[PDB]
């Protein structure tokens, strides 16, 4: 059951990453 | 853009919180268990 | 699964000062 | 396989961190 | 360093992809 | 703001690396 648990923060860092790469690309453009 | 850099910074600032706790309670659910 | 947590959370945790940094790189512009 | 993701993550860490690292030597 | 950071964008849009292509390939398990 | 992000991108960097070793310790004894 854990190994469910786990799969979840995976998604939830790798969107984490989308979010943050986006905010550097529209930094970047007000850069 | 700064509506859009603060909408992802907000947006960040979600998914940082629901990714902490989700780390938390993944973490107890496990050295209980 | 223990190496994992520590992995895990070194990843939650850089994530947190990334996201610091834009923060803050969004007052200097 | 999700050992695989998980150097994919960290490889994506280093990319945003050095973003950043490089957006500041712009300012 | 412009056209460093425009060529680290694109590498991060490349792995982000790719790291969540290998998110759906554990999500097909 | 400066003096702050150069704090965090030297804290990150710190981090990166032990994510690197740790990855690598994962990666050491699971090929076991």
């Amino acid at each position: 059951t854990l190994t469910v648990q786990a799969r979840q923060l995976l998604s939830g860092i790798v969107q984490q990453q989308n979010n943050l790469l986006r905010a550097i690309e529209a930094q970047q453009h007000l850069l | 853009y700064t509506s859009l850099i603060h909408s992802l910074i907000e947006e960040s600032q979600n998914q940082q919180e629901k990714n902490e706790q989700e780390l938390l309670e993944l973490d107890k659910w496990a050295s209980l268990w």
